[PDB]
């Protein structure tokens, strides 16, 4: 039951902050050194540092020092990192993870969290339905989706009857429009014979304009 | 700082054939306590890294027998003896012998399976993105082998240029294929000049092109 549960997808303004957070649980949080790990573009993976949960005593990776500041709450078991002088460099999906084992191994990580460094606005999803019809279909079966329009910044995720449909799900990467703007496609392959009786609705999720879409795919007629 | 040095860069394994990743670090990597806190770790996209093996050579619980981890000073190797579906993505060794704690630059791992030909499949405009004065034609290509795959925009058999994106996705984890979106974006003005809407698919698993196609009016 230990879950590393990190907060959503955030978009911050260059030279301003952002305060990315760890909440721990199944486990006891002061028994274990928090780490936060970042996966930048063209950097791989790089451990930021470590913090001691029972005395708030960080080690940093000089890299990360004076950039970033890291935190803990024992009385909601939340895990912070703080980064300051926000730059493109620093848009990144950031980890927290923990070790169970003394300085072992990482057994546990966060889903991590998106930050992105732009001056440009938060804008939220145009979600709209890709029908299934005779021409969507193969072998028995039918193809529909969600066509995921007009958003910033990234990233928009997608489920599928709030997670019970997953076999056949493709959710592809976000293309870039022109405009600066995201889109992206999600889509499931599902029995042709029983469009008539499941209902079909992608769940999207935009965290940084606050918005969530659940968007009903119905039958046409091409 | 250690310089963890991983090759090769991408690895492509057909199924139940053995694979070598190789990690050399700049300097020596013994903790203070006498042990080399080197791991391996899985990455697929959109998910976590996952531990596979730690201090060289164990291997973490629930991780299968056929991945082993060996090595010696500053050179050191995750050996998987049969690669299965399973083990696509990104491997990356990892020190935390001396601060700070550094990884390899990873290690892409794409599985050789045989030529599967993609599913077509074609998604006419929504009535609500017509209502806002745009339509999205979206074309499908379904679990194919090789990625290599071509998508031409065709309207009214004339071939169009510039008014498409297109996206991949990772190679599957149960089925080693890919699959392909294409979506081409129009002005409801010009959508409404025209009938047949087709995207034309070419790959290795096709003998001639496949034409998927929809008639404006009809749907
Ligand atoms: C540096 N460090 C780590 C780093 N973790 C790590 C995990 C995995 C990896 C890796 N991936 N190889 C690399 C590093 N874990 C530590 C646990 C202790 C420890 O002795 N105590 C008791 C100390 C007291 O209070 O007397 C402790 C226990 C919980 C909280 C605080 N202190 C000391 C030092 C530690």
């Amino acid at each position: 039951q230990v879950q590393l549960v990190q907060s959503g997808a955030e978009v911050k303004k260059p030279g301003a902050s952002v305060k990315v957070s760890c909440k721990a649980s199944g486990y006891t949080f002061t028994d274990y050194y928090m780490h936060w790990v970042r996966q930048a573009p063209g950097q791989g993976l790089e451990w930021m540092g470590e913090t001691n949960p029972r005395n708030g005593g960080t080690t940093y990776n000089e890299k990360f020092k004076g950039k970033a500041t890291m935190t803990r709450d024992t009385s909601t078991s939340t895990a912070y990192m703080e980064l300051s002088s926000l730059r493109s460099e620093d848009t990144a999906v950031y980890y927290c993870t923990i070790g169970t084992s003394g300085y072992d191994y990482f057994d546990y990580w966060g889903q991590g969290t998106l930050v992105t460094v732009s001056s440009a606005s938060t804008k939220g999803p145009s979600v709209f339905p890709l029908a299934p019809s005779s021409k969507s279909t193969s072998g028995g079966t039918a193809a529909l989706g969600c066509l995921v329009k007009d958003y910033f910044p990234e990233p928009v995720t997608v489920s599928w009857n709030s997670g019970a449909l997953t076999s056949g799900v493709h959710t592809f990467p976000a293309v870039l429009q022109s405009s600066g703007l995201y889109s992206l496609s999600s889509v499931v392959t599902v029995p042709s014979s029983s469009l008539g009786t499941q209902t079909y609705i992608c769940n999207v999720n935009h965290k940084p304009s606050n918005t969530k879409v659940d968007k009903k795919v119905e039958p046409k007629s091409c | 700082d250690i310089v963890m040095t991983q090759t090769p860069l991408s690895l492509s394994v057909t199924p139940g054939q053995p694979a070598s990743i190789s990690c050399r670090s700049s300097q020596s990597i013994v903790h203070s306590d006498g042990n080399i806190y080197l791991e391996w770790y899985l990455q697929k996209p959109g998910q976590s890294p996952k531990l596979l093996i730690y201090k060289v050579s164990y291997r973490f619980s629930g991780v299968p027998d056929r991945f082993s981890g060996s090595g010696s000073g500053t050179g050191f190797t995750l050996k998987i003896s049969r690669v299965e579906a399973e083990d696509v993505g990104v491997y990356y060794c990892f020190q935390a012998s001396h601060v700070p704690y550094t990884f390899g630059g990873g290690t892409k791992l794409e599985i050789k399976r045989t030529v599967a030909a993609p599913s077509v499949f074609i998604f006419p405009p929504s009535d609500e993105q017509l209502k806002s004065g745009t339509a999205s034609v979206v074309c499908l290509l379904n679990n194919f082998y090789p990625r290599e795959a071509k998508v031409q925009w065709k309207v009214d058999n004339a071939l169009q240029s510039g008014n498409s994106q297109e996206s991949v996705t990772e190679q599957d984890s149960k089925d080693s294929t890919y699959s392909l979106s294409s979506t081409l974006t129009l002005s409801k003005a010009d959508y409404e000049k025209h009938k047949v809407y087709a995207c034309e698919v070419t790959h290795q698993g096709l003998s001639s092109p496949v034409t998927k196609s929809f008639n404006r009016g009809e749907c």
